Formats: structure tokens, sequence, C-alpha cells
RNA sequence: CGAAUUUGGGUAUAGGGGCGAAAGACUAAUCGAACCAUCUAGUAGCUGGUUCCUGCCGAAGUUUCCCUCAGGAUAGCAGAA
RNA sequence: AACUGGCGAUGCGGGAUGAACCGAACGUAGAGUUAAGGUGCCGGAAUACACGCUCAUCAGACACCACAAAAGGUGUUAGUU
RNA sequence: UGAUUUCUGCCCAGUGCUCUGAAUGUCAAAGUGAAGAAAUUCAACCAAGCGCGGGUAAACGGCGGGAGUAACUAUGACUC
RNA sequence: UGACAUUGUGAAGAGACAUAGAGGGCUACCUUUAUAGUUUCU
RNA sequence: AAGACAUUGUCAGGUGGGGAGUUUGGCUGGGGCGGCACAUCUGUUAAACGAUAACGCAGAUGUCCUAAGGGGGGCUCAUGGAGAACAGAAAUCUCCAGUAGAACAAAAGGGUAAAAGCCCCCUUGAUUUUGAUUUUCAGUGUGAAUACAAACCAUGAAAGUGUGGCCUAUCGAUCCUUUAGUCCCUCGGAAUUUGAGGCUAGAGGUGCCAGAAAAGUUACCACAGGGAUAACUGGCUUGUGGCAGUCAAGCGUUCAUAGCGACAUUGCUUUUUGAUUCUUCGAUGUCGGCUCUUCCUAUCAUACCGAAGCAGAAUUCGGUAAG
RNA sequence: CGCGGGGUGGAGCAGCCCGGUAGCUCGUCGGGCUAGGAACCCGAAGGUCGUCGGUUCAAAUCCGGCCCCCGCAACCA
RNA sequence: CGCGGGGUGGAGCAGCCCGGUAGCUCGUCGGGCUGUCAACCCGAAGGUCGUCGGUUCAAAUCCGGCCCCCGCAACCA
RNA sequence: GAUUGACCCUU
């Protein structure tokens, strides 16, 4: 036979996700010593559509 | 068939060498040992690569085998086989044939 | 709707996958196109009930 | 015929691989497995061809065995010594 | 599928023509005689000789072979009480 | 599978998928115990799988034939 | 999936190898004691 | 966080059309399906030596038997008749006939009467060694069988007979395994010994039966070929189809033949369809229709006639006739 | 006009591989309560087997002088 | 490929791990309550446990040659 | 709180 569409989804040469429009990784503030030891105030700057 | 489980027969015992009294048995193959130079070279050749590297028989047509009486002089203790014609049925044990009866 | 050169359900002369679509989780690539290790099927009456 | 639209350029995916809104479609006029070179003068119980003269002798399509039936071995038939 | 003879593998004379029929098998020539087949002309060879039969407003004409039957006819010819 | 609408009946015996282990079952290499002088020959068993058992058809799929029943010929709601 | 190696340090229960004492008229698979060659997981 | 567990290395057992490599009989009135004519046996075909074909005809084989083998002895079978008491056409049946009309494991054909049949007694020659021979035949094998030799046995009073089945079928190489035999040869630096390898005879099997280890599909297809072979035409044949005769039992109120015509029987080009496989598979473009020409006559109409169960009209049966 | 099934009693007709002359089919003097009535047997059959024969086991079917289709010619490439 | 509890009725079942030989429905044979009508409850056909040997208190139960059932698709002359 | 279902003819 031949290799099938869910194999070649494996690859990753065009079911690369389409990334040019994203905003970043959405992540937490990383653990340092605040986030476990008090708190840490920051400002919601802005609310935007990530792609 | 029905072959008695006794027989007078010639028995080439060097000792008896005439016709002596003999036990009578079924002969049974015999266990397929290893180390057997046969099945050393079948091993050997059949370890690795490449599947099966001799034939393996299919297509069986018999129905039956000859069977081979083993007679045992009573004497001497000298072995001698003989084969006798393909039966689908064979007895040892003698349960003789009665004539003047019914059923 | 393929031909069996490109997919396990293709071909036939109609359309249907021909042996069971519950794939066993020890398939292989190629071989695991359906329901992969499906303890059950069909319409099921119930809700998620977490 | 305003969009699952059309298209340039750049870029990615390479052969039992890719890619496929799926026709075994397309992958440089090549696709039910591309092209190039080599292994390779691949094998062919099958088709075709097989180059001067004269003289003498001169068949067989039958037997047996063969996954044997378009083939061969064997015996027969023929030549030569 | 039969004791065989041929064609294949073979020309020659005859069957108009024809692998196999008939005659006969083959060096190059010359005389004679023939085979099978023929002798009105084509065409070499008697429009010979002899006795009959036949006239068809689809005659017939020589084996293999290239076809005709049952049944009929005071057509005509020859044959018992 | 193929928009709306309306519905999606029965069948888990088969094949497949899935799930505890209740298991006189089968059960490799290694490991162990008898013997042999030793190469070796014999015995259980915590492996997985296969069995067994349960589930599952919007999984693959399947959805017959008989016997009896009533007064036009039939005729079967009903019972096996 | 198992075994061996990577691979090193401590903890309760299950099989034999009771030399012995709980049973039914020349006697059944049989619950259970010293656990100083032995056992893997919960 | 996790922890000697995962991981990783090796081996071992599962699973694994996801992938790989292969294979997927022969004969054959094309191939396929069927069958086995593929190894065999009987009768016939088979044409009075032998041999002899077809998917000819009627069948059979892959078994069965410690007796259904071997010897000896005694007896005679099937059937018919006259027969006893229940009791009868078919129990028990005493005689008389009885050439086998019975039986002999099975298919058929042969063979057999103080037996080769049926009873009874004994028995293991269905044993050992190796040769020779007949059939198929290449005078190879296999299978089967024949007559001896040298033994050892059985049976009988003995002569004799017996080397499986009354004869003609009932079956199996190499390699491997396994058993039996000498406990014989070898393990190559002398060997306790085990193990292994040899020598001779059997068994485990190839039924495609001189013996490969083997599933499909291709309407996506490929190559070598084949007119050795199918699907047109053409060719032979004409069963079948179509058409036409002969004879007349009857129908036609009487009346075989105006018109028909049973039971039989003789024929005609192939407009049917078969049967065959000669031509063509390095290709003869295929169904029908459209178009157009021509030909045949077995004449539907038209021309002219004969005949009617032809009064007239309308019909029906025939002739010359395809203009 | 297929070696295939039929003319299966007044309809309707199932076994069809041997007819003491029913190959199967509501009622009628009569079986228990008779209050007439409500399931089952016979002294009633238009098959004298579609009709002329006798190879005639008793035949008058398995032979013929009348019509078609319940899996009737799917064939042409 | 030394084959797995197993063969208990005309159609389905385990009782047995140291010895009491025997039953559940239908198709039946029979008996009645309710007054009578299927159901409703009570005894019987196929069981000599498929020739066989062992325990001389109990072999259908435990073993050893066999017969059309087979998934033990379990390193297969 | 079980299984008791049915019963063809006139004022």
């Amino acid at each position: 036979g031949r290799v099938i569409r869910n194999q070649r989804k494996g690859a990753g040469s065009i079911f690369t996700s389409h990334t040019r429009l994203r905003q970043g990784a959405a992540k937490l503030r990383t653990l340092d010593y605040a986030e476990r030891h008090g708190y840490i105030r920051g400002i919601v700057k802005q609310i935007v559509h990530d792609s | 068939v029905n072959v008695p489980k006794t027989r007078k027969t010639y028995c080439k015992g060097k000792t008896c060498r005439k016709h002596t009294q003999h036990k009578v048995t079924q002969y049974k193959a015999g266990k397929a040992s290893l180390f057997a130079q046969g099945k050393r070279r079948y091993d050997r050749k059949q370890s690795g690569f490449g599947g099966q590297t001799k034939p393996v028989f299919h297509k069986k047509a018999k129905t039956t085998k000859k069977v081979v009486l083993r007679l045992e002089c009573v004497k001497c203790k000298t072995r001698a086989q003989l084969t006798l014609k393909r039966c689908k049925h064979f007895e040892l044990g003698g349960e003789k044939k009665q004539k003047g009866q019914a059923l | 709707a393929m031909n069996p050169v490109d997919h396990p359900h293709g071909g036939g002369n109609h359309q249907h996958i021909g042996k069971a679509s519950t794939i066993s989780r020890g398939a292989v690539s190629g071989q695991k196109a359906g329901l992969i290790a499906a303890r059950r099927t069909g319409l099921l009456r119930g809700s998620q009930k977490t």
C-alpha cells in the first residue's frame, strides 16, 4: 500500500501549526520567590485576540 | 485385524537359530531425539534469519499406517521386526473368532 | 472513499469499511485508522457524570 | 465571477517517498510506484534471423519418466568412423 | 484407434485446377516403347469400326470429386401367367 | 454519516474492539529441584498473550424456515 | 511481556526440610507451633 | 519532582497485511465450473498372437482377515418334489432328483465337487538369508507374482503341501528421523566410559501416487508468445430451426386427397441455433439504425390462367412469373 | 413450440414411488343435560378417471386426432 | 505435534474432591377441588449408565487399548 | 394487599 494521511501528519512538513499571527506562548509568571512567599501585583495592560 | 500376542517363529539369535516362542508387541516410533546429526543440522540451518529453511509436508493422503510387530524371543531375548499390511483397526489382545454363534 | 492503497478503508464495489472499525491499542501505524482501543461504540444513553 | 476566489515571487514536503476537497489523481509531455547511471550483454522451455559450392547417405512426430502437455531426458529412426 | 501405403521430405505424366488420388519416383542427353489418361477443336492423337439405348420448355458426359432421395409417368426400350 | 424536518427498530450467537481475574487450562528464555562422572534427561510456578467470563452494533455486520388456530379459495391477531 | 545487566543502602504476610502431642469404624484434599542453606510482590 | 523504579543494552515469548519476499497443480473438443480418463484392477470397445486411443461403455481399489493363512480328515451345495402336530408358500424336513443352476471378504471375469465349498482336529511358512525369473519395462524403478537353493518349522499315516489370502487390484524414492542386528567399524595423540557417526533390514510419505513446502484479486494493469486456443465472417455438417414431398387412419352432413390430414417415411440453399476449430491473435474495426445499389424466390400486391365444399361479391388452393 | 406440472369429483383439491370398486370437502331417523337452537359419522353425488381401442395383474390413466403458462427462447454486440 | 472438565432419556443438566444406583419441561398414559374449561398438583416408556480388569461391604464416580464431537492458530516428517 | 383467567339462548 501507501503511507496514509495520519502517518504523514507526523513528519511535520505541511502539518505544522501556523504560528505567524500568534501573540506568544500563554504562560504563567515564573515561580521565583514572591509567588511562593508573598504576592506580586501586576497590571493587565491589554486583552488581545490570539489567532 | 487380530494378531495373537505369542508366535512360534524363526529366531536368528546365534543361540536359537531355529523356530522358538516369541512374545508379540506393537512397535512404537520412538522419540525423535535432539543431538542426532540431522536434527543438529536442521537446528543450525533454522537459526538466524530466513524463515523455514526446509520443507514441511502438507498433502497427507494415507489414512492408515503399516503396523509393525516386534517379536521378542522368550528363549534368548532376541528382537525381530515384521510389518503387516495396512489396517484401520489392529488388535493384539486375543478374543478369538467363534463360528457357531448368534448375534 | 479512497483506494485500498491509501487507507485501510479504501476500495470495494461499495463504500464500506469491510472489517471492524475498532482498532487494537497494540496496532501499528497504518493500521490505527478508525476507533482506536474503543471500549464501546454506538449511540450512548447517558450523560458525562464527571 | 468578492470569494473554500485568482495569481507572481520566496519557502517546505522526494520515490514504496511526497502530496491528494480522493480521480490511483499529481509529482518537468514519464505514474497502479518518477527520472539518471550501474548491477546488466539480467533470464526467457517463447518469436525472429542465422552468410560459399558440389558429392554421398538420409529421418522423426513414436516408447517410458518428468508440476510432464509450446520443453527435456530415455529408447527408436539417421550419419560417420 | 486397426497388419498398410503415402504426403510431410517429391519433382514428373494424368485427374482442367488441388500436399495426399491414378501412373510412375528424378544425373546430363539421344532414339524407341509405354503407363495412367486420352484421340471434334482448344490439344499431340481415329468427326475410327460395331450393336443398341436416349431427345430433356433445368439432357448427359468417367472413380477420389466437388452431391440428390422416397414416390411416380400407355415417354420409349427390353423382360413371367 | 453528510444541510433543514422526522426518525434512527431487533440482534453481542460470529468476527473485531474493550474489561476485573473467579482460572484442575495452555505457558518461552532465565531461574530453580532430582539423576548422572559430566555433556545432558526429567518436574512446579508469580510473564504477557491465547483461552474462559462480562460489555460493546451512530464496530464489521445480520434481520430466516417450520407446526397448530376461523364458517368465500387463501387468510393468522394467538400458541409452540 | 519476562529474565539478566545498568544497580547501590533498611522494613509485616505466602510455599518446603517439624526431629512432636489439636481429628473420624491394619485409615481423606486436610486450618497450625521452634523457622540459624531459601521466596517476589501487596 | 523522581529514584534503584522508569530509561538504556542483550536475549526470550506474544502481537504485528503496517511492511517484505514468494506461491496460489495438470488433463481438458478454448479456458472456468464439473469430473479424474493423474497410481491402479475386471469385462467390453480391441478388429480370434501380443500391443492399441477418446472426458468410450458397465463397474471396482486405497480396504478386510489369527483366519477369511497352512495341513489333514469327513461331508456336499442352490433348488424342485413327496413330507410333521400346532406350523402357515419362507422354522422344525426323512427320503428322491439335483453338473454346481450354491459358496468361495469385496468389483468383474476366470477357477473349483470324495474341493478351492461346509463342518471338525492340528497349527503359524503371514518365518530366515540372499540370489534368479514374469508383468508394466528403458527390458530402469516401484508394486505384484513365479520356480528353486540353503535353513528352520507346521500338517499328514504318508506321498506331499505350505515363502500369506483360489487367480487377476489393494500402493511409495533421495534426505531426515526411528527401530531391529552384529555389540561389528570410526570419532584421525594412546582410552574407563557416556554421547555421536557408519554397516544390513524394517517403519514414519509423498493419492499431482518416479514422490514442491504454497491463498486470492485485477474493470488500473504489464511482457513473451499463440490462430497449437476461445469471442465475428467464411468453410464442412444440418441434430435443431425453416421449407418441401410420398402413403393415406381420419376431418370435411355423404365423400381419403376442394381444403386438410394422423401414424410413419423421403428430402432441400443454409435467413436460426448448435457441433467443429481449417484461416486470421507483428489486429479483416463490433450491435442496431440511417443511406444506397444489386441479387434470390420459398409470390404479399399487381399481369394472365387452372381448381374449389367457385351462384354473385368476398375468399381459398395452385401455375408461368422477381417486370 | 424444453424427458416437463396440470386437466387431480358440486367448488376448493393436499399425498401422487400399485383402484374390497372415499385419491380429501358444512346438513338431514341418532350419542349427556331432548328449553328450539350452538364443534363431529351415514341409506344423496353432476369423477360411471377429460374417449375409441383390450401388449389388457383385474386398465377405463404410464400410447394417440384439444390449449396455454406456476423458475414460457434473454439473443445482439 | 504423548490432545482440555465432558458422551445421564424422543429434545437439554451437575450433583462424585474416600462408597446410600437416582430427578426439572414438553409430546404423552391416568386421577379431582371451582360447578366446568388450558394452566393447577400427584406414579410410568427411553438409565441394563458405550465388550472389558482392579477394590471378593460401594465402579454411572478413579485409572489403562478405542468411536461422526475438536480452537491447546499451543519452536510441526 | 401473591397466583381466583374465562362462562354462546328470550319479559
